[PDB]
Formats: C-alpha cells, structure tokens, sequence
C-alpha cells in the first residue's frame, strides 16, 4: 500500500533560508546592476557607516506631510559631527545655500531637508562605505 | 581588603621588569599586547604584585603597554565625600558632623 | 457607516459607494458625471462630451470617501490589462 | 593554567573585540584566572538607554490582565420603576434608583470587565534590549565571566561572603546554560538566599538584570547569547514562524 | 566607545533611573479646569453637543453626494479578476547578483520565494509573477526562468543572453503550495497536480509567441529566430554550452515540484518520502 | 532562588481520548491525525496508508474532477466552436 | 471630615520575593529559545484573553462566542444587553463622524 524511498534532496531544495547569504565574488565590479562590495581594508575618517543587512549603503528617502522630503544617512557610529561636516560641504555647491541637518547622536543617525539620495549613495560609495 | 591606590614611583621600573620576563626588543613602552595570553600574563602579574587590576569596561581601551603604564599612573581616593570634605581644611565658620 | 461591526468588532464598508466610485492607489478618487445617459436629447454636443467624461474628486470628497471604506480598497492592485494602472502613480508632482 | 576565548561569529572589520576577566569561584581569592574576549555588536553597542526603557516596560504591561469590575447602571438589582411621576412634586427627575447619581447605583464609566493590555515590541527591538542590558551592565563594571558556576560547599554563607569580598553589590543574577545541568552545590546555595537568583540561560531579560546589579554570566552562556542575538541581526525577512523547519536555522 | 566612558562614571542603571525618549509620550488630555473642561470641547448645546449628529456621509436630507453620482461598474468584478506581482529585470538582476536566487539551478517560483525577491499572497487572486519590460538593457544572466505571465520584451531580454523562458500556470491551490513548501509538507497530505488553465487562458498558454508551457514544442525555434531577427540581436544557439541539461529540465504539467510526484507524501520527520503502490491511486495521480 | 524549569512544547504528540465530551470535534478526525504525522513522523505518528484517500473517497473526489476540471482536448474543442460561431 | 488623625500601619513590601525576584525570567522564551514557544502562552488568565487586546465591546464578543455557552444565564443576559449598549453608543454616539 506503501513504499518507503529516500530520494529527499528534492525536498531539501525547497527549504529556505533564514541567514542572508554573503554574496558572491566578481572579476570586475561594479556588477550589473549597481552594487559594489564595502572596501577591505577600511577607510580611515574619523566615522564609518555599515551596511544594510543585504549589502546596499543606507541612505534613505523619507517623506512628512506631503512636502517635508528628507533623506536619512542611518547607521553611522563615530564622530557623527564629522560626517554632518563632510556632508554639509559636499551638498553645499549643488543646492546654493547650506542644507538645513539634522543630527542624532543617540541613534547614530543625520537626516537632510530635500530628496538626494542616489547623490549621497555615490558620495558613500566613492569614500568606501 | 581596601580599594586605596597609589601609585608607586618605582613601579615604572617594575613594569619594564615584568614585560622582560614575557617579552628585548626596545621601543618596550610601544609593544603591542593584542596575543591575548601575554596580556593575561603581564595584567596578572602587575595585578598580584601592585594590588589594583583593571576593570573590565577599561581592558579594551589599553592595546598598547604604553596604556598600561598610563592607567597605573592615575590615582583613587577610595573615600566618601564625608572624608574629602573634612580633609579640605574648612573655614572657621563651618562645621560638618555626619551621623555613620 | 458601521465603525464596529456586530459579529466581528471590525469596520465596514458603505457598498454604495465602490459601485460608485475608482480607487487610484495615490490617493484620487474618479468617477463618472450625472446626467450622462439620461435625455441624451436635448442636451447640445458639448454638453453631451462634458457629461461623458470621466472625473476626479475634490479633497473632501476624497477623504470621506476614504473614511466610507476599509483598508481592503486602498491597496496596489496589479491587475493583467486594467486600463487605469498608468494613473496608480503620480509624477512630477511639486505639492 | 590561563583559559582563554576567541569569538566565534564575524566581527565587522572595523571594531576590536572587547575583552573581560573570566574569574571562577573555587576559591575565594581566585578571580582573574583566564580572559575571554566578546564580541562587539553584543557587549559594546551604543548605549539606548530608550529603548532599555521601552523593553522594561513591555515587560511590566504585557501579561498584564486587569481584574477589576464595577456593576454598571444596568446590573445593579432593580432599578426598574420610576420612583415617583414626573411633573407632580417639585423633587428632581428620576427614572430609576440604580443611576450613578444615586448611592449604591452603579458607575458611569468604571473598569470594565477583565481588561488586557497586550502589545508585542519586534522581535529586533528586544533583541536590542538584551543588547542594551548587556553593554551597560560591562561599562559599568557590574558584568562578570565565570567558568562554571561551581562552589566547594553549599553552605549560602560562602556565596554571600565572596560577593561582599568582590565587591560585586547587594543582588547577584548567576547565569547558567541549561536548567538540567546546574551543578548541585550551586541549587543547594542559591535556593535559600533572595538575593541571589539563579537563571537558566533561556530567561534572560532586561528587568530581571536591570533589578539586580551583578549579572554573572558564564563562557557557555556568553557563547549562547552571542549566537542568538547576532543571528537577530543579518537574518531573511521571514517567510513563516521559526518554529517550522528552516533549511540553516536550529 | 566613548557613551560607555561616560557610563562608567554616572551611576548605575537600574529600573529608577529610566525614562522614555523626550517626544514619545505625548501627555494626556482630560476635561478638568477652566481650559480642558467646561463643555469638554463638544461646543453649546445642538446635536453635535448630545453625541448624536447623523451617520457619516449624510447631507441634511439632500441627497447623498455619494448617490447622486451615477453607477458604473469600476469594481464589477474585482473578486476574481486575475492579479501577477511584477519581477523587473531590475530586480531578477539584483537578485542573482547579490546570491540570494542561484542561476545555477532552475528559478522556479519556490526560489524566487526563497530568496525573497518578489512575494505573491495566494489569497488576494494574485495567481504568478511576470517578468517585465524594465532594465532589459543591463540585464546578463544565464537563467532558466518559469513564470505565470510574460512580455515578449522580457523574453527577448531572457534568451538574448543564453536562456530559456517557459510561461507556467498554476492553480489557486497549487500557487499556495508553491510559495510555501514546508507549512504544506506539515499538513501530512500527499502532493496534489496542478489543474489546467481556465477556458479564457488556454490560447495564451498553447501559444509559442509566449513560450507556453502547452505550446508545440516543436513551435518554438522559428518563433526564437523571429524575435532575434526583430530586435537585432543573434541568437546563440544553447546545446553547445556546459548548462544545457539544466535549461533543458522542465516540470511537466500536472506537477508541482520537480523531483517530486503528484501523489507523494513528505515524512520531514525521518527524511523519507512514501509512494503509493495501488493500480487506481496510482492511476488517479498521474492523470 | 533557582527559577522554575523553564516551559516547554508538551514532549511527544497529543492523542486526546474520544471518551470525554470536551475533546474537540476538529482535534478527533483524520485530518488532525495526519498533522500529527507530518510534524512527528512515524516516531510516534499512526498508520501511514490512511494519509491517501480511501477508495469511495478517491471515487467521489474523480467524479468531482471529471464535473468541474475538463481536459484541454475538450477546452480546445470549445474555444474552436466558440472561434467559428463568432467569425 | 475628609482626612484621618492616625497614620496607617507601615506596609512591609519585600522587594526580594519570589514572584518580585523573578519579573521577567522567560519573557525572552522565543529570541532565544529556537522559538519553540511565544511569551503569549506563558501568560496566565483568562481563556478568551490569552494574547489578546480589544476595546470592551470586542472584548465582549469575544467572551459571548468563546465562553458564552458556559456561563450563567444571569450573566449571559448582561452580557448580550451590553453587547446592545455598546454596538448602539460607539456605532451611533460620538463627536467624530
């Protein structure tokens, strides 16, 4: 009526995950769509800013009220007064004026007044982060 | 046993001969502890010789024998406020009495 | 409309009025005009193109209407070859 | 003989471990006997003192079920008739004996029934909390490393003696691995005494460390922790409860 | 590590010293005094004041604005109109480079699933993913792909590079236990097979201008070389390559998982599965 | 004050008895046995064979497919009558 | 007059008892446990609250069609009236509509 078989690895194929996996190597990054792992070893400034649990830089647009666009640099632990320094004088030609921040030390965060996120993506990326 | 800390003059000499025993190249003061066990051995001994071991929320801030000789070099006054106020040699017109 | 209903506890939805009215996911509520297939003839040409047209709603509206269904009728919706899907999204939009 | 400890997991590549003395409990006079290192995101994250808070309180209003009931205007006996007509004497209107107004009626808005106050914080959050509590009790001096919680006698004399001579505090919460494994002697010491609280390693939590002062952890219970907290972090948005099979997950 | 410097001299933290963040606790409002409470805010005496004004969306006894407006069927009917979650080639790119779905194997639904890379509700009518027309052009991949729906842009995007696209239906059922393998092999049932599509997508799924997975076999080369020789690009021709016996692999219909046969039931207990061994079950299934 | 032994799963699976009145109808069919099954296995579990359909059960189930299901050999056929009446 | 003339006998709390000293221990029972349980079913009470929050008249129906064939008549009258009550107040009282 029945028979007892082990082919089970078919089974063990659909099983996910729970750990995000590291992603693998490429001869040549940038990879197709955009990513570039964090550099090894790490840049020297005063701060640093981690990586989102799957590997993107994390800056984040944000919106309030229908017109308050922001953008939130989140996971830096340092000398956060350094990076509102270093981002305050790298917006400060594109806008024309000083843009208006917002610094959180307590949860190791800063946020900017109007949408620049892919700008402070590359900016991130370029420094090593 | 007492908390009382201070630190000896001579114990600068004392820490050279110790890092001797579990170290010959100079430059001593710069010689970086991050081989865990020779840490453990150069900590320990300072430890039961001098009567004062670091605190755990202080061991990771000293990497280098440099900060070893640095932390030993700051004292504690293991004492109240009670005593602190009276040794502070008062003004005539003030008189603290403290009911312990 | 009925804020706890009786048997669950849950809101409601007042059904006359997504027989009425198009949910467009960025908040805008369309409908259609009235008077559009009733005396077709007397009313001139232009009137009868104006009448046809499909419509949008005034901020109140939208709100109550909002406030007349669930969390259901508010939701990205990816239909096969529905002719509204391009209006889901808003574009260029300066407040 | 030094007894010693590597972390286990990753450690991002731009944070050193941070290290603690691993004292055992032999002896009296023993401490400083081995150095174990921690990992940082576990033992050496920022402060939050907020979010300690928020988890403390989580912890005191979520089993909470309110056992307070007042009879209402409708289940007070009674109170059907008017007490007297309407228009005929100059006496005030009223329409029944049981409304708030009158003694013994009821109560307009009283606690009604039994009463829940059930929330549940994201599971990240009280992760973060253990996180927290862990860090601020090593800042502070109050975390200790031990590697095993063994004592030569039980007399509760001996535990409370060592944790005046170390200066430790006036309430201990000693941690072991498993509730199976505990060693006899330190049940029998610690069953009389109040102020020392033993715990199995599955109950962690920021009130039951945050009342005590001393949290008394061991290599096997830092190496627990450390798993599971970490594995908080750097995990898949999950696709159904944990506790149906996962391909990597126990 | 400098908050922690700071703690080791402030003293201890215990339950006494805590607080909530300075803008959590928005204080409370109850009407006692001169401002809070002397009409409470309900205003002078109307209907408003009573609590009894009429139900939300009345008028004054015109007529309802929501019922003047005429009657047109916008949502006629939105039950069981079918729903696809879009995967752009955006996002299937992302997702192979980061190494959360492998290219090595087939990407059925069950992977893109487990990898979280686009999550369909079964309920809700969502019946499949479709590949979509967005970042064609930067897409590179070696990937056999099985989806519910697809547009020929997303085809010529998948093939151009090597690959094979081979559009698949699933059942309601059958899309649940798609997504969500281990709760299924939970439930002690034996596999069901996937049912046939409804009358009004069987030309869509018999078609090789879609490459269905009812189509003609045969029918699909010269629909490949038209679509090449439409968008300018050459077509590589697949055998030659070392993954052909993976691009080649296909569940057939009426089944679910690839090693697996409609009829099986999983014992996760023990790591076996059992089979069914009597002539009519047997024939029932495979059917 | 060693805690209490921390709580736990109930260690092998639950057989409620039929007698008692309170054992839920839904806990007493065969459809909560074979959950038992599928989470415990056969370490503890019931009879495999009663996980398929029984023969009046598969009889009843086909007569439901061959009702509501038809085969693409009959819904071509359809859509080309349907094909030719329209053109 | 509204206020006594003797002070009340000083409570004794002790702060180190067994159901003080241990607020909490498996409150993290799923974190980190393998999540084989939920702290909802460590928390004792009612069957129609274990791991649930509504407002009264939820609260209420969910003790009628959870409980509400054990519990006597008298008590199953009250409640069925208070279902009547709250349904009509919060569905047609209220300042906000």
């Amino acid at each position: 009526f029945v028979e007892s078989v082990d082919e089970y690895q078919f089974v063990e194929r659909l099983l996910p995950a729970t750990r995000i996996p590291d992603p693998p190597k490429h001869e040549h990054y940038p990879t197709p769509s955009g990513w570039q792992p964090p550099r090894d070893p790490p840049p020297n400034l005063p701060y640093f800013v981690r990586r989102s649990r799957m590997h993107n830089i994390p800056v984040y647009k944000d919106i309030t009220h229908g017109n308050r666009q922001m953008t939130v640099i989140r996971k830096v632990e340092g000398d956060i007064w350094a990076l509102q320094k270093d981002v305050e004088d790298f917006l400060s030609p594109l806008l024309g004026k000083t843009p208006v921040t917002q610094v959180n030390e307590v949860t190791g965060t800063l946020r900017i007044k109007g949408y620049f996120d892919q700008e402070l993506k590359a900016w991130l990326l370029e420094k090593g982060f | 046993r007492s908390r009382a800390y201070t630190p000896p003059e001579d114990l600068q000499s004392r820490l050279e001969s110790y890092v001797k025993e579990v170290f010959l190249p100079s430059n001593w003061q710069d010689i970086s502890l991050e081989d865990s066990r020779l840490k453990f051995n150069l900590l320990a001994h300072l430890a039961d010789d001098l009567g004062h071991v670091v605190p755990n929320s202080r061991l990771h801030q000293m990497c280098r024998v440099r900060d070893v000789l640095d932390f030993y070099n700051v004292p504690i006054q293991d004492r109240s406020k009670f005593d602190e106020l009276s040794a502070s040699n008062l003004p005539p017109n003030l008189k603290i009495t403290w009911s312990y | 409309l009925t804020y706890f209903s009786a048997r669950k506890g849950k809101r409601k939805t007042v059904k006359a009025v997504i027989d009425r009215f198009l949910r467009l996911h960025c908040g805008l509520w369309v409908r259609r005009k009235a008077g559009y297939k009733k005396k077709l003839w007397k009313k001139t040409p232009a009137r009868k193109k104006r009448l046809r047209e499909f419509v949008f709603c005034n901020k109140t509206q939208s709100k109550l209407l909002d406030k007349m269904t669930t969390s259901f009728w508010k939701r990205r919706n990816w239909y096969v070859d529905d002719p509204y899907q391009k209006y889901h999204d808003r574009t260029n939009l300066k407040v | 003989e030094p007894v010693l400890r590597k972390v286990e997991l990753p450690v991002p590549t731009h944070r050193r471990p941070v290290q603690a003395w691993v004292e055992s409990l032999r002896g009296f006079e023993q401490e400083r006997v081995g150095l174990a290192d921690l990992h940082p995101d576990v033992f050496a994250t920022a402060p939050r003192l907020d979010i300690l808070h928020q988890v403390a309180m989580w912890q005191k209003n979520f089993k909470r079920i309110s056992y307070a009931k007042t009879k209402t205007r409708a289940e007070v006996r009674g109170g059907g008739r008017k007490p007297w007509p309407q228009k005929g004497t100059g006496r005030a209107r009223h329409g029944s004996i049981r409304s708030p107004l009158w003694r013994g009626g009821g109560v307009a808005h009283g606690p009604r029934g039994p009463t829940s106050y059930y929330y549940m914080l994201p599971m990240k959050v009280r992760a973060l909390g253990l996180k927290v509590a862990l860090t601020v009790k090593l800042a502070q001096d109050d975390l200790h490393i031990m590697d095993s919680l063994e004592l030569p006698t039980g007399d509760p004399q001996y535990l409370t003696e060592l944790a005046h001579y170390r200066r430790w505090g006036d309430s201990v919460l000693l941690v072991d691995l498993t509730h199976e494994e505990m060693p006899q002697s330190i049940v029998e010491a610690t069953s009389r005494l109040k102020t020392f609280n033993l715990i199995p390693a599955v109950g962690l939590n920021v009130h039951s460390m945050l009342k005590h002062q001393t949290l008394v952890l061991t290599l096997p219970t830092v190496a627990f922790l450390e798993d599971k907290l970490l594995w908080q972090d750097s995990r898949y948005r999950p696709l159904y409860p944990f506790s149906l099979p996962y391909s990597d997950f126990p | 590590a400098r908050a922690l410097d700071l703690l080791r001299g402030l003293p201890r933290v215990s339950l006494a010293n805590l607080k909530p963040n300075p803008g959590s606790k928005k204080p409370e409002r109850r009407p006692r005094g001169r401002r809070r409470g002397r009409k409470c805010g309900r205003g002078h005496k109307g209907e408003r004041q009573r609590g009894t004004r009429p139900r939300l969306g009345f008028e004054g006894g015109q007529t309802p604005f929501y019922i003047r407006i005429p009657k047109y069927g916008f949502n006629e009917g939105h039950s069981f109109r079918r729903q696809y979650k879009p995967l752009s080639l955006n996002r299937l790119q992302y997702l192979i480079d980061l190494g959360r779905v492998d290219p090595s194997q087939p990407i059925d639904l069950t992977q893109l699933v487990n990898g979280r890379g686009v999550t369909i509700q079964p309920l809700k009518r969502d019946y499949g993913v479709q590949l979509v027309e967005e970042g064609a052009d930067t897409f590179t991949a070696k990937v056999n792909i099985e989806v519910q729906l697809a547009s020929e842009l997303a085809i010529a995007a998948i093939e151009k590079n090597g690959g094979v696209v081979t559009t698949a239906f699933y059942d309601p059922r059958s899309l649940d236990i798609v997504c969500k393998p281990v709760p299924f092999f939970l439930r002690g049932q034996p596999i069901p097979k996937r049912m046939l599509p409804p009358e009004e997508l069987v030309p869509y799924y018999t078609d090789a201008k879609n490459r269905g997975y009812l189509a003609d076999p045969a029918k699909f080369p010269e629909a490949r070389l038209e679509l090449a020789r439409k968008y300018g690009y050459i077509l590589p021709d697949i055998t030659k390559d070392e993954l052909f016996k993976m691009l080649c692999t296909r569940k057939d219909p009426r089944q679910i998982f690839f090693g697996l046969a409609p009829g099986w039931v999983v014992n996760m207990a023990d790591k076996k599965i059992l089979k069914p061994t009597d002539e009519n079950l047997l024939k029932y299934y495979t059917s | 004050y060693r805690a209490r032994p921390p709580p736990r799963r109930r260690p092998g699976p639950r057989w409620p008895d039929p007698e008692d009145l309170l054992t839920p109808r839904w806990q007493l069919g065969p459809r909560y046995a074979a959950k038992q099954f599928a989470r415990y296995g056969a370490a503890s579990g019931v009879v495999p064979g009663s996980l398929w359909p029984s023969p009046e059960q598969l009889r009843e189930l086909e007569a439901e497919e061959r009702e509501w299901y038809p085969s693409l050999a009959t819904m071509q056929e359809s859509l080309r009558v349907k094909q030719l009446a329209e053109e | 007059i509204g206020i006594r003339l003797t002070l009340p006998p000083p409570k004794v709390v002790d702060r180190w008892n067994e159901k003080r000293a241990m607020f909490g221990v498996y409150d993290n029972i799923g974190i980190l446990g393998n999540f084989e349980k939920h702290p909802k079913e460590l928390i004792r009470g009612p069957i129609w609250l274990r791991g649930w929050k509504g407002n009264e008249l939820q609260r209420c129906i969910r003790k009628r069609k959870m409980v509400g064939s054990r519990m006597f008549a008298d008590d199953l009258h009250n409640l069925n009236k208070r279902i009547r009550y709250l349904y009509k107040h919060f569905n047609r009282h209220g300042k906000f509509r």
